[PDB]
């Protein structure tokens, strides 16, 4: 039963928000890591990609890999995903955004697939580290010993026990849009989609339409380059602009809610 | 533990957008101008100064806050009990709670 | 207080309400970048652990 | 950088045999304690982002062989700042560093 | 490393295997270091071969 949160999947869209220390430095990658938490206990970490990996947008297989290139997603296979810290982690298990990995302790957290062109990597600070519970302050989990009441995150899906708000969208930039009518800077339109418009100079002063040109102004360094594209909700990260007009809904769940296994 | 389960920020293009003191649990809150943000496209609103950007953050339960907690209590003394046994005399036996 | 014990003090789980006093201030986002500073305490259960 | 000849920084041209072989960079790693992030390659030289690292571990992949080269150096990277962090965040104050460039000219 | 971490890649799937243990490289000198370097001097240390027979 992969088929039972389609209240994340029909509805919410993988997330590009801006990754800090991005290969380079701050890149704008659909992976941007928000929401590190290293305080369970069994070396495993929950994390936020804005990227939405699951099953494709439509329908199949939570071992496929969605990310937003251009506009638009991409729902592909996740051939070579990888979390890392200090060293290399290990994949647990991901829904909807949401990835869990067991890593090691690690200053930072640095995440990255690979889609098969580029790397295309996310990185990200955060403090963690793994103590066990019990009065032994070991650095790793052994093979042996007693189990005793520990904090850790599941492997499932099948999860309700939180969940966050995740409305719209709202615009993004796309100056891949405002090309140029031969003379006049021109608007297009990815689906039929909203695109809000104008210029420095006096034009079109909202834009809710599809392809326009633009009368007044040339540069398309002027202009406002917008795509309300609210088909699809999101995560509401802190690297998210306000969708303005309203809370829509979309109460969304967690996956991962720490429980009392007994590591 | 926290956690700072941030609302999405305004960005408001060309002018200000005053922000209220919404009832969240520390709902801190505060406009900032002089922005240019960059949103995979370069930065997306036009003006450069009157660009602005309103960032609000509240506090709120971790997940962990229903399962992973401490937990306070005021103590007052109450009453003692036991499950004592008596094999008693020739009975040999009462496991009984007191 | 922040980062003293009891940060965030809710009456139980359930209760919406709670009084999180984590020292939690907003900075402004650097170089024309979508992003949130929140700098804050990290919490007095955080240590306390 | 370029190729033996005119074109694309981002091929690779290194020694096989007597020879050069001035084709694509595909898989280079550089990597320390973790793997590092490429930042530029120019000439002879490469810029990375890395984390601190007892060792500094180099190398590409031709495609037949690893073909990867190690070396012993002491890193750090502490923030100019009277925190020392372990690592550059995504926010606080900016304030003056010491860092190479991304550039060539 | 606190642990050891091994692991091949068979081809459609990584099939990995880990593990606890405690490890350290001091090298033999009152020299402590963390790696070995190019050059110094020779001394015994105790390392395994590269061999079979
Ligand atoms: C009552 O006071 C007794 C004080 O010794 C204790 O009761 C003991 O309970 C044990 C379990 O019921 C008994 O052990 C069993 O004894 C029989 C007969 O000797 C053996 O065949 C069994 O193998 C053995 N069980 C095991 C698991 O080994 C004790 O015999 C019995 N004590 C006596 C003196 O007979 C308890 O302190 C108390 N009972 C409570 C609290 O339930």
């Amino acid at each position: 039963d992969l088929d039972t949160h389609f209240t994340q999947y029909k509805l919410a869209r993988p997330y590009i928000a801006d990754c800090p220390n991005c290969g380079h430095s701050r890149c704008d990658s659909p992976i941007a890591i928000e929401e590190v938490r290293g305080d369970a206990h069994a070396g495993v970490i929950r994390i936020q990609t804005s990227a939405m990996f699951g099953l494709k947008t439509d329908g199949v297989d939570l071992a496929y890999m969605s990310f937003m290139n251009g506009k638009t997603q991409k729902s592909i296979k996740i051939d070579n995903l990888h979390v890392r810290t200090s060293a290399p982690c290990s994949l647990v298990s991901h829904h909807g955004y949401y990835i869990l990995a067991q890593c090691p302790p690690g200053d930072t957290v640095t995440v990255g697939f690979h889609d098969g062109p580029n790397r295309h990597t996310c990185t990200v600070a955060h403090k963690v580290e793994f103590r066990p519970v019990g009065r032994e302050k070991y650095r790793h989990p052994p093979e042996h010993g007693v189990e005793l009441p520990c904090n850790r995150y599941t492997h499932k899906r099948a999860d309700q026990g939180h969940y966050v708000e995740m409305h719209q969208p709202g615009l993004v930039a796309d100056h891949s849009l405002l090309s140029i009518h031969s003379a006049k800077v021109k608007i297009t339109v990815p689906s039929g989609a909203q695109v809000k418009y104008y210029c420095k100079c006096p034009d079109v002063r909202e834009g809710i339409t599809s392809s326009d040109h633009t009368t007044t102004c040339t540069d398309v360094k002027q202009c406002r380059a917008y795509l309300i594209d609210n088909k699809k909700w999101v995560y509401n990260s802190g690297r998210l602009p306000r969708g303005e007009g309203d809370t829509f809904k979309g109460k969304l769940h967690v996956p991962f809610v720490p429980v009392k296994a007994k590591c | 533990k926290y956690k700072t389960k941030v609302p999405s920020p305004v960005v408001k293009c060309c002018g200000a957008t005053q922000c209220t003191s919404k009832p969240h649990p520390d709902y801190q809150c505060q406009v900032f101008t002089g922005v240019y943000p960059f949103m995979w496209g370069g930065a997306y609103c036009f003006c450069d100064t009157e660009n602005t950007q309103m960032s609000e953050a509240y506090v709120e339960r971790s997940e962990e806050c229903s399962i992973d907690h401490a937990k306070a209590y005021k103590v007052h003394t109450g009453t003692v009990q036991a499950m004592v046994n008596i094999t008693y005399g020739s009975v040999s036996w009462r496991s009984a709670d007191v | 207080k922040a980062g003293s014990f009891g940060d965030l003090q809710s009456r139980t789980s359930t209760s919406n309400d709670l009084y999180a006093n984590t020292n939690l201030k907003l900075q402004r986002p650097q170089a024309g970048i979508v992003h949130t500073p929140f700098t804050q305490a990290p919490s007095g259960f955080e240590r306390w652990k």
